[PDB]
Order: structure tokens, then sequence, then C-alpha cells
RNA sequence: AUUGACAGAUUGAUAGCUCUUUCUCGAUUCCGUGGGUGGUGGUGCAUGGCCGUUCUUAGUUGGUGGAGCGAUUUGUCUGGUUAAUUCCGAUAACGAACGAGACUCUGGCAUGCUAACUAGUUACGCGACCCCCGAGCGGUCGGCGUCCCCCAACUUCUUAGAGGGACAAGUGGCGUUCAGCCACCCGAGAUUGAGCAAUAACAGGUCUGUGAUGCCCUUAGAUGUCCGGGGCUGCACGCGCGCUACACUGACUGGCUCAGCGUGUGCCUACCCUGCGCCGGCAGGCGCGGGUAACCCGUUGAACCCCAUUCGUGAUGGGGAUCGGGGAUUGCAAUUAUUCCCCAUGAACGAGGAAUUCCCAGUAAGUGCGGGUCAUAAGCUUGCGUUGAUUAAGUCCCUGCCCUUUGUAC
């Protein structure tokens, strides 16, 4: 790799660590991922997994995470021990969005009720400390047609430059 | 009536 | 066998250069060989490094 | 720039180089005096005109045209 | 004086009838056959263009050295009508000028530059600055 | 149990796919019964995702008070104003909130700062010259270097970091003297253009964007995957956006003077931008290099534009549609011509009835040139330029949206 141009190498670079964002999305849906955040130095770089069931990531010794290694090094095409993986915990879950959603899903998987789990994942936000909230689920249950409903309250701007950084979507 | 000129 | 199956030149193909995740061989992008569609960037381009300032 | 472009930036370039060096190595008053009566000529003679290229936007072949199109 | 105090229409006429006088400019044989530029629909109206054009050439030359092949072809362009379709640049000719730039190194007047394109010498600068002065002489008086 | 093959015939196939001949690998297959597969098939009236329109206008929701038996309403209003329930005022509303606004992206500036050989400026010691006595602190050089150097610094012009400046601030007038509107002086600019853009309604379109998908459908004579050829362009006729011109402000020939956004050698993927020199009438070919990039193209010498000659109202060198011949281009391949270069035939085209569309300032328009597309490519599209004016600062007359009063078994 020592004849790369910047231009490419960051177009690359940035496919790079959204394939593996998509990539640990499909993977870890129980182990409540979700995003990563990639270091990269010249000697051994470190990616970090963010999920809240850490426990769950480990398995038994870093199974899951030593197991992970050896593919992201075959398939990236990085020599060994060059990239080291580590798993944190979610400081605030409630305030990221991608949280309440995999539970959102877990309950629709389990068969849970559309009012009340839309209810509850909403009730759960305050009293971890929230401004505002909006969660919307829209298509077909148990019937035909397809019906969109939302649940908001709090100050919740939609409309300005605030709205790229102060909102995270999923 | 469209305001050409300035009863 | 070996001289018919996949025996059409694979090089200098339209279809044959297809997107590393959707595998779609209509509007593909090769700006900076980027190897995506244009709809699979517009969702993926807040990852990749664009976001639309202007 | 251009080919108007340039005559006028070479024609303002002269001018406010006259009115600097009556400024700074020569009376004032008659710095004054030439700036008057640049002023009172045509002002463009010192000023830059803001007024620059407006970016096209989608839908039309100019910036601010469109596409013709019709219903049916 | 300079070149640069002088009309550049009647500098280069002026150098263009220089040339004919002397006449050892080196003349290819393909004379009054062949088209000046791609985009033209018709030979060239006036003889001598091979003058005229060497004249003209010259003077580029004198403002901006190790000019090649492919910076005299951007200079030259022409509009390219298509008819029908929307017409387009069309970069100017090769071969012609490089029997040009063969006759100016019979001439003398250039020499190849250090990295590459030719670059004009003592001789080729003095003679376009007394006809310079001739011109100049001639507008006045 | 298998898979593959030379030989002779078909099939286009140097396709053991078949017919005669036999060879070669070996538990990896094959034959039936259950059962996944794949789909660019159908359903967008199952959909999830999105975008668009009502809408980019000015419009939407709690706490506490007021009106109500109540579902609910006032809060959001006679009036004035703005692009704008924005603002101001009479007022049962006060605090607020969503959306305008506000915020974010690019261009407008100090002789302000920081410092930029990947850039320039002024000079320095040169050389090439021009006039001329040896002349002159003469005039040009994008010709040399001021990162192994003392052989100097700086950022005005080339851009990248941070800050104010423009907020109806100051004068005058209109205005319930309030909001607001206009003239004016100093001013880079007295309305500089764009991204996001409230709930919700679309049976809006996409299953041909994904290994997002429900159900049905051909599954070993598959609607899969594999190959090849043909058409996607056909052609009597009508419809949308568009290009070329119908000329004299024109076109032809020769000269002269200016450009920026911006891509430029790739995991699988071979395929990059081009410079210099030579050959060829032209597309083009050959040898030598630079660039993984403010370092090369490139000071991007682009086009009408500025100058000189010709044609002079003649369907007239211009308008150039259709056809022939020759050649290189790209790949395997160009015929049902990717495209390009030269000689050719050379029809309409005197500005076009209705009837509509877009456009108010660097605007329209001319006119080009980048990127998206690509083995090669644009009459498409987004943008960047150079030239670049008048029309108006108004209303609902024609076509439509918003608000209220609101008939209404809707
Ligand atoms: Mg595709
Ligand atoms: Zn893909």
């Amino acid at each position: 790799a020592v004849q790369i141009s910047k231009k490419r190498k960051f177009v690359a670079d940035g496919i790079f660590k959204a394939e593996l964002n998509e990539f640990l999305t499909r993977e870890l849906a129980e182990d409540g991922y979700s995003g990563v955040e990639v270091r990269v130095t010249p000697t051994r770089t470190e990616i970090i997994i963010l999920a809240t069931r850490t426990q769950n990531v480990l398995g038994e010794k870093g199974r899951r995470i030593r197991e992970l290694t050896a593919v992201v090094q075959k398939r990236f095409g990085f020599p060994e021990g060059s990239v080291e993986l580590y798993a944190e915990k979610v400081a605030t879950r409630g305030l990221c969005a991608i949280a309440q959603a995999e539970s959102l899903r877990y309950k629709l998987l389990g068969g849970l009720a559309v009012r009340r789990a839309c209810y509850g994942v909403l009730r759960f936000i305050m009293e971890s400390g929230a401004k505002g909230c909006e969660v919307v689920v829209s298509g077909k249950l148990r019937g035909q047609r397809a019906k969109s409903m939302k649940f908001v309250d709090g100050l919740m701007i939609h409309s300005g430059d605030p709205v790229n950084y102060y909102v995270d979507t999923a | 009536s469209q305001g050409q000129c300035t009863l | 066998h070996q001289q018919l199956y996949w025996s059409h030149p694979r090089k200098f193909g339209q279809g044959s250069r297809s997107c590393r995740v959707c595998s779609n061989r209509h509007g593909l992008i090769r700006k900076y060989g980027l190897n995506m569609c244009r709809q699979c960037f517009r969702q993926y381009a807040k990852d990749i490094g664009f976001i639309k300032l202007d | 720039g251009g080919h108007v472009a340039q005559i006028y930036a070479i024609r303002q370039s002269i001018s406010k180089a006259l009115v600097a060096y009556y400024q700074k190595y020569v009376d004032e008053a008659s710095k004054k005096e030439i700036k008057d009566i640049l002023i009172q000529y045509d002002r463009t003679l010192l000023v830059a005109d803001p007024r620059r290229c407006e970016s096209k936007k989608f839908g039309g072949p100019g910036a601010r045209a469109r596409y013709q199109k019709s219903y049916r | 004086v300079t070149v640069k105090d002088v009309n550049q229409q009647e500098f280069v006429r002026a150098l263009a009838a220089f040339l004919k006088k002397s006449g050892k400019l080196k003349v290819p044989e393909w004379v009054d056959t062949v088209k000046l530029a791609k985009h033209k629909e018709l030979a060239p109206y006036d003889e001598n263009w091979f003058y005229t054009r060497a004249a003209s050439t010259a003077r580029h030359l004198y403002l901006r050295g190790g000019a090649g092949v492919g910076s005299m072809t951007k200079i030259y362009g022409g509009r390219q009508r298509n008819g029908v379709r929307p017409s387009h640049f069309s970069r100017g000719s090769k071969s012609v000028a490089r029997r040009v730039l063969q006759a100016l190194e019979g001439l003398k007047m250039v020499e190849k530059d250090q990295d590459g394109g030719r670059k004009l010498t003592p001789q080729g600068q003095r003679d376009l600055d007394r006809i310079a002065g001739q011109v100049a002489a001639a507008n006045k008086k």
C-alpha cells in the first residue's frame, strides 16, 4: 500500500467502517449492538463494540470476541495480531435510540401489545432522563392494510441544523 | 383590472 | 463444460461490475471506484463521509 | 477573469493605486479631492461589485429558469 | 522598445512579410492542398499562410517559453461546427507546424530546452525586437 | 453408486449433449420418498424504507386560568403588518412549545492576525535582447537560484484557521406616533443564493435496489444459473423535453486576448490523467517521462466576443438532413453504421394560426467547459464559467392555494 491516494483511501475507509458497522448490526442482534468506533494506528489498530449485554458478548472467555478477530483478519485482508477488539457498555442506554429499538424488536418477536410496548419503551426514557422522544411503528398486524401511529412527548424538534447532532435516529 | 395604471 | 460454463469474458463488462452489497447491475457508481448503487449510497452517505451541507 | 471583467479590474486597479499613493506619501487634501472626483464620476472605480454567479438549481437549464413542462 | 508597444496585428503582418522576403523558412511539400485546422470547412483563403502562422507562432513562443506540440495545439483551437449536433472544440493540427518548428530550427531561431519544448535563441529574439522597432517607427511616421 | 475424454456423424460450438468404439478419478455421487433452494415472475390494493405533493405557506400541541352537562373550545382575534398567529394593539387569556424564524453550506473585507518552496510579490547577483556614447535608479523574460544556502524578507494578489462588519443602526417622511413601509448619507453589500424543514392524507411509485419480506407461481422439457444469436433503435400515424438553423448585428479565412469548480494508475477488476520528441493530409500510430497529486497535464492560451479580407439579398461558401467510397479508433466482435477524419448528392428551413411555458439581477439569454454516466463515448443531467440589457415593485382580470363567515342526511 505504498502507492495509494488519499481520496480513494478515505473512500475505501468510510465503507470500511460502514461494512463492519452493518455486519455487526446483523451479527449482534441479541447482544444489544449500537455501533462501532475505529481507532487507526500504524502498529496495531483497535476497534470497540458498543453494546448493553457485554457479558453475552464475551460468552465464554471471549469465545465470540476471539472468533470475531479471526473472521475480520481473514476477510478484511489484515495480518495476524494487527486488529484487536474490545467490548464496552452504553453509558445512557435510554438515550441510545438503537437500544429501545432492539428491545421493541424482541418484544414484537415475543408478541407483546403494540400500544403497551410503545408506551413502555416510551416511559423508560424520562425515568432515565430526556427532553423528548418520538417512536413510530408502521405496517400490518393480524389484519389487512398497514397502519402508522406515533408516540411522542416532550420538546421534540425536527427542523433545523441542531436536529443533526442533537438527534439520533435508527 | 391588473393594476397596470395608477376612478 | 469448462469451455462453456462462464466462458463469457468477464472483463470489460458492465453487468459483471456489481455492487459489493446489493449485487445490482443498474445504476452503478464508480467514482473513486466506489462500487456502490446510487440509492445504497443514499442511505450510507452519512456513514462514508458525505453530508448534505449544500 | 474575462475580457470586460479584466479591463474593469485593471481600471479600478490604477484608480485605487493612485488613491493609495496619494494617501500615504502626498498631501491628504489632494487625496480627498481626487477621491471625491472619482466618486462623483462613477462609484464603481473603487468599490468591488458584490454580485457573483448564482448556482444553478435542478429542474431547469438556468439557475432561476425551469425546464419547460406540459401536463399532457 | 519591445514587441509589446506595437500593434499585434501589424507586427504579425510585418514578420510574415519579412519571412517571405527572406525565403529561407523551410517549406513542406504539401503547400496549398491541406487545411490549417480540423474544424475548417475549406482550404486557407489566402496564400502565405505558412509564413503568417509562423510569424504568429514565433510571437507566442516569445511571450511563453518551453512550448511543444501539445502546448501549440491547445492555443490554435477552433470552433468546430458539426451541423445538426451541438458544436464542440477541436485542438490545432500537429504535423504542419512540426515542419514550421523544423523550419525555425533550420533558420536557427529555436533551440531544444533542457526538459522539453523549444526556446527562443538570441538570433530569434534579436530579429523579433528589430522588426518591432521598425513597426513602431513605421506607425509613428 | 460415479465423473471426465481423444477418435468418426449430427448440433454453431476444438459443447462425450447425443449415435459406434473403448479408456480414466473413486464412496466425494446417482435412483425414489419427505424436505430447503433460486427468481430482474405476479401482487406496491400485504407491505416495511424513502421521496414527493396538500406546502415550502404559515400553519399545529400541553400546564394553569375563562366558556360550557358534555363530546369540546378560547388560547391561534375586529384591526394594522410581514414572505410568514411573526410583530403591535382592543381583548379571558398567561406562561409556553412545534413550524417560519433561528441554525448550517459556498462567494462578498480589512493593507487585521497566525504562515503557508506543494504559490506569489518586491528586490538581489546573472544571461538573452531592444534602442544607444561605455548611454538609462532605462524596458520585458512563466529563463537561473535566494531548503546542504546566507544566496533576504513578506503575504497585497493563490488558499486555510479564528473574529467583527448589516441589526431597519443614523437623518427625513407615512403609520391609532406602536408594530411596521419608503426616500437618503456614510457603507464590500440597505431583500446575496442553497441543506434540514410541525402532525397527517395519499390505495402516489418502486417487490426490476439488496442474502428486507408475506402469499401464490415454473423447479431438472425451471420463469435459476451456463453459452450463442436476434431486438430492445423496427414504422404508415399522433404526443413531451430538447439540438440545428431560417441569415448581413450574418457566415468564411487569418490574427489577438481571459476561466473555475473538478476527476485523474482502483482488494475482488484488466481498464487512469496526460507531458516531451518523431511519423502521418485526419481521427491516429511509435520511442522517451511526470503525477497515488497546490509538485503533471495546466499560467487549463475554450466559444460568440477585439482586429483585417471575402461573399451582398441570389434557397446565395452559410442552414446540412439522406446516401457512397477510403482509414484508424474501442473491444471478441461496429452489419441492424458507438464514434471520428477526407472527397462527395445536397430536400425543407422568408421568424410559423391557434394555444402555453419559463424568466426580475450577474437574472434571462447567447455561448461554451467540467463531473454523473463510460472498453469508446451525450443532442441527457448537475454544475462552473465568459459575454451578458429593457421590462415590475402591482392586482386577483383568467387559472389555483390559504383564512374566516360558514348551508350541509356528506
Ligand atoms: Mg444496478
Ligand atoms: Zn450491491
